[PDB]
C-alpha cells in the first residue's frame, strides 16, 4: 500500500465531495448576488461555511501522505494545492488574532470616509463619492483634500493594524518553511518538479525587475507627454523636468491614467470610434450583444455557449424588486454550470465587457474536464489575460465593419489610431510602474529590508524613483499610504495585475502571427481565424494541470514573461511619443516636490 | 394477447440507482421495438451486436431491462469495453454483449432544487465487477492496510456516493435514465418473438 495509491484514492473521494459541496456554495452565492435578501445572505454563509470546513478537514488529511513519496505529477499538483496550510499552522490565539486584524482592515477600508476641511459635513466614502472626485474633477485643491484625507483619516488607522499584520503573516510563513510572507505570495508563481519548466520564487523577482527595465523608455515618453499636458491643465503646478503629483493622475491612487485622456488627446478634431449609437439605430438589446459576442468565439474556433447558459445567466437587469450586484462577473459554478452576471446596457463599453466576460467563460469551459483542484488558470494572471485579448480584437474597426456597427465605406484614419493607442497606454503602460512598485515595497517590508521606521520613507523614495510620482504633502511614519489601496488592506497579491498585462500582449502577438495579420499589432483582429483559437485552446484546456511556464510556451513559445510584445503594441505610439517629446525633457528628478 | 410492458420500465415514476439496478424479467409477450427507436425522445440509442434496424422477427428468450440513473458524462461508460467508476464498480457490461442501451435526459424528472440525492453510485471497491454483477453491500472500504473497525475515518471511506442532481446543472452533469435491454438468444423456447 504505497502512498501514491493512498493519495489517489483520497483525491477521488475528495474531488467528488468538493465538486458537490462547492457547487452548493456557488449556487448559494449566485442566489445572493442576483437576489439580495436577508435569507440569501444566511444561506450563502451556511453553505459557504460547509465548504470552508470541509476544505480544512481534508487539508489535514492530505498531509498524511508525504509529498516526496508521490511520483505521478498530476497527484502532486493537487496535493500541493491541498496541503498548503495557511493560518491553521498558527496557534489558537494567534489565528484568532490574525482574522481579527484582517476583518478590521477590511471594515476600516470599506466604511472609512474622508471629510472636506472646508465643509466638515461632507464626509464621503470611497466607492460612492470619493472616487468621483479623483476621476472627474480637474481642480488641484479639490483633488488634494480627497487624496490627503483618504490617507490621513483612513490610512493612519490601518498603520497600527498593518504592522501586526506583517508579524503574524511572517510567523505563519516561517512555520510553513518560507522566508517571509512575500515569499509566500510568490509561491503562486512557483513551479516545482519540472525538468526544464521549474520556476523559483526568487526567479519572479528577477523576471519582473528585468521586464520592467525595458518599459522604462516607453514609460518615460508617456510620463513626459502626460507631464507636458498636465502642465497645461494645471499651469504653474508641475515643473517641466520633475515628477507628477499623486493627486493629478486620474485616480485615487494613481493606479490608472485613463481619466486624464480628456486632458491629453493627440487629435481633438478626430473623435474616437464609438459604436454605441449604431446599436440603437439597429435596435440592439442585451441579448443581441451576447449573441454577437459568441459569434466572435465561434468564428475563432471556440465552441458555442451551453443550453443552460442562456436560461440561467442574468444578461439584463431584471427591472424588479430584486437587488442585484451589477458588477460584470463570469460564474463557473461547477458541474458544467457557466453563467455571466452583468446589468448589460446597449453601449460600447458593455459590448467589449461581454467579450471579456465570455472569454472568462471559454477558459472555464475549457478546463472542465480537469480535476477539481486543477480547474483554474495556470497562475493568478493567466485567467484575466485571456479575457483581455477578446476585448482587444472586438474593439478594432475591422471587426466593427464586419458586424454592421460601422459603414462599409469606413476609411481608417491614422490620426484616430494615435487617439486609440494613447488611451490604451494610459490604462496599460500607466499601471505597470504602479503595480511593480507596490509589490516591490511590500516584498521588502515582509522580508525585512524595510524596517517599520522606514515604511513611508521608502514608500515615497521608491515612488519618485520608479513611478515618477511625487507626493503633494509630506507623510511621516504615522501614515500608511499603500494600505489605502484595496488589495493591500484586504490581503491580496497585487502582482497578478503586472504579469497579466505582460501575458495579455504576449498572447496577442502570438495569436496575430498565426492569424497572418499584416500590419501593426494594435490593428489586429483574430476573428474568422480558426488557427488563433485552436492555439489558444491548447493552453486553455490545460488549466492548472501543467506549470504556467509550460502553458506560456504552448502559445507564445517562451517560458518566461516578455515585455517586448507589449512594446510592439505601442510602437506606433512610441514613434509618435518621441516626436512629440522632442521639445520637452524626458525623465524626472526626485529632488522636486510640490511642498 | 398479452404484450411486453415497456411502459412499466421506461415510464416508471421511480428509477433505481446504478449500484443496485432494477432488473425486470420480461417473457411470454409480444414486443414492438419499432416504437422504441421511432420515439424521437431518447438522447442515446446504441444497440450492440443486434442491429437497431427494427428487427421484429427474432425470437428471444428473456428481455432483461436494467433500469438505473447515472449522470450524462457517464453514459459513454455503458458501452462494452469501457472504464470508469460506473463500468468497473457499478454496472459492467460484457465484451460479447448483445443488446441495446437506451438513455434519455431526465433533468425534468430526477432533478430538484437544492439537489436530488436519492441516487447512489459506488465510488470505491476492492476489485472490478463481473459482467451483470450487482453488489449492494455497504462495508467500509479500507484504502491501505489499517483496519477501519466498522467506522470510516483516515484512509477508510464509505463506498457509496450520492449524485447531486439539480435542474441548473450542465448537460454532462445531468441525470440520464438508462435502460439496458439484454437479449439472451440460446437453445430455448424463445417466448419473446414480437411479430
Ligand atoms: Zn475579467
Amino acid at each position: 500500500s504505497t502512498t501514491e495509491d493512498l493519495a489517489k484514492t483520497f483525491l477521488e473521494k475528495f474531488n467528488y465531495e468538493a465538486e458537490e459541496l462547492s457547487y452548493q456554495n456557488s449556487l448559494a452565492s449566485w442566489n445572493y448576488n442576483t437576489n439580495i435578501t436577508d435569507e440569501n445572505i444566511q444561506k450563502m454563509n451556511i453553505a459557504g461555511a460547509k465548504w470552508s470546513a470541509f476544505y480544512e478537514e481534508e487539508s489535514q488529511h492530505a498531509k498524511t501522505y508525504p509529498l516526496e513519496e508521490i511520483q505521478d505529477p498530476i497527484i502532486k499538483r493537487q496535493l500541493r494545492a491541498l496541503q498548503q496550510s495557511g493560518s491553521s499552522v498558527l496557534s489558537a490565539d494567534k489565528r484568532e488574532r490574525l482574522n481579527t486584524i484582517l476583518n478590521a482592515m477590511s471594515t476600516i477600508y470599506s466604511t472609512g470616509k474622508a471629510c472636506n476641511p472646508n465643509n466638515p459635513q461632507e464626509c464621503l466614502l470611497l466607492e460612492p463619492g470619493l472616487d468621483d472626485i479623483m476621476e472627474n474633477s480637474k481642480d488641484y485643491n479639490e483633488r488634494l483634500w480627497a487624496w490627503e484625507g483618504w490617507r490621513s483619516e483612513v490610512g493612519k488607522q490601518l498603520r497600527p493594524l498593518y504592522e501586526e499584520y506583517v508579524a503574524l503573516k511572517n510567523e505563519m510563513a516561517r512555520a510553513n518553511n518560507y522566508e517571509d510572507y512575500g515569499d509566500y505570495w510568490r509561491g503562486d508563481y512557483e513551479e516545482e518538479w519540472a525538468d526544464g519548466y521549474n520556476y523559483s520564487r526568487n526567479q519572479l523577482i528577477e523576471d519582473v525587475e528585468h521586464t520592467f527595465t525595458q518599459i522604462k523608455p516607453l514609460y518615460e515618453h508617456l510620463h513626459a507627454y502626460v507631464r507636458a499636458k498636465l502642465m497645461d491643465a494645471y499651469p504653474s503646478r508641475i515643473s517641466p523636468t520633475g515628477c507628477l503629483p499623486a493627486h493629478l493622475l486620474g485616480d485615487m491612487w494613481g493606479r490608472f491614467w485613463t481619466n486624464l485622456y480628456p486632458l491629453m488627446v493627440p487629435f481633438g478634431q478626430k473623435p474616437n470610434i464609438d459604436v454605441t449609437d449604431a446599436m440603437v439605430n439597429q435596435s440592439w438589446d442585451a441579448r443581441r450583444i451576447f449573441k454577437e459576442a459568441e459569434k466572435f468565439f465561434v468564428s475563432v474556433g471556440l465552441p458555442n455557449m451551453t443550453e443552460g447558459f442562456w436560461q440561467n445567466s442574468m444578461l439584463t437587469e431584471p427591472g424588479d424588486n430584486r437587488k442585484v450586484v451589477c458588477h460584470p462577473t463570469a460564474w463557473d459554478l461547477g458541474k458544467h454550470d457557466f453563467r455571466i452576471k452583468m446589468c448589460t446596457k446597449v453601449t460600447m463599453d458593455d459590448f467589449l465587457t461581454a467579450h471579456h466576460e465570455m472569454g472568462h467563460i471559454q477558459y472555464d469551459m475549457a478546463y472542465a474536464a480537469q480535476p477539481f483542484l486543477l480547474r483554474n488558470g495556470a497562475n493568478e494572471g493567466f485567467h484575466e489575460a485571456v479575457g483581455e485579448i477578446m476585448s482587444l480584437s472586438a474593439a478594432t474597426p475591422n471587426h466593427l465593419k464586419n458586424i454592421g456597427l460601422l459603414p462599409p465605406d469606413f476609411s481608417e484614419d491614422s490620426e484616430t489610431d494615435i487617439n486609440f493607442l494613447l488611451k490604451q497606454a494610459l490604462t496599460i503602460v500607466g499601471t505597470l510602474p504602479f503595480t511593480y512598485m507596490l509589490e516591490k515595497w511590500r516584498w521588502m517590508v515582509f522580508k525585512g529590508e524595510i524596517p517599520k521606521e522606514q515604511w513611508m520613507q521608502k514608500w515615497w523614495e521608491m515612488k519618485r524613483d520608479i513611478v515618477g510620482v511625487v507626493e503633494p504633502l509630506p507623510h511621516d511614519e504615522t501614515y500608511c499610504d499603500p494600505a489605502a489601496l484595496f488589495h493591500v488592506a484586504n490581503d491580496y497579491s497585487f502582482i497578478r495585475y503586472y504579469t497579466r498585462t505582460i501575458y495579455q500582449f504576449q498572447f496577442q502577438e502570438a495569436l496575430c502571427q498565426i492569424a497572418k495579420h499584416e500590419g501593426p499589432l494594435y490593428k489586429c483582429d483574430i476573428s474568422n481565424s480558426r488557427e488563433a483559437g485552436q492555439k489558444l485552446h491548447e493552453m486553455l484546456s490545460l488549466g492548472r494541470s501543467k506549470p504556467w511556464t509550460f502553458a506560456l510556451e504552448r502559445v507564445v513559445g517562451a517560458k518566461t514573461m516578455d515585455v517586448r510584445p507589449l512594446l510592439n503594441y505601442f510602437e506606433p505610439l512610441f514613434t509618435w511619443l518621441k516626436e512629440q517629446n522632442r521639445n520637452s525633457f524626458v525623465g524626472w528628478n526626485t529632488d522636486w516636490s510640490p511642498y | 394477447t398479452n404484450l411486453c410492458p415497456f411502459g412499466e420500465v421506461f415510464n416508471a415514476t421511480r428509477f433505481a440507482s446504478v449500484y443496485a439496478w432494477n432488473r425486470k424479467r420480461i417473457s411470454n409477450c409480444v414486443a414492438d421495438y419499432s416504437v422504441l427507436y421511432n420515439s424521437a425522445s431518447f438522447s442515446t440509442f446504441k444497440c450492440y451486436g443486434v442491429s437497431p434496424t427494427k428487427l421484429n422477427d427474432l425470437c428471444f428468450t428473456n428481455v432483461y431491462a436494467d433500469s438505473f440513473v447515472i449522470r450524462g458524462d457517464e453514459v459513454r461508460q455503458i458501452a462494452p469495453g469501457q472504464t470508469g467508476k460506473i463500468a468497473d464498480y457499478n454496472y459492467k457490461l460484457p465484451d460479447d454483449f448483445t443488446g441495446c442501451v437506451i438513455a434519455w435526459n431526465s433533468n425534468n424528472l430526477d432533478s430538484k432544487v437544492g439537489g436530488n440525492y436519492n441516487y447512489l453510485y459506488r465510488l470505491f471497491r476492492k476489485s472490478n465487477l463481473k459482467p451483470f454483477e450487482r453488489d449492494i453491500s455497504t462495508e467500509i472500504y479500507q484504502a491501505g492496510s489499517t483496519p477501519c473497525n466498522g467506522v470510516e475515518g483516515l484512509n477508510c471511506y464509505f463506498p457509496l456516493q450520492s449524485y447531486g442532481f439539480q435542474p441548473t446543472n450542465g448537460v454532462g452533469y445531468q441525470p440520464y435514465r438508462v435502460v439496458v435491454l439484454s437479449f439472451e438468444l440460446l437453445h430455448a423456447p424463445a417466448t419473446v418473438c414480437g411479430p
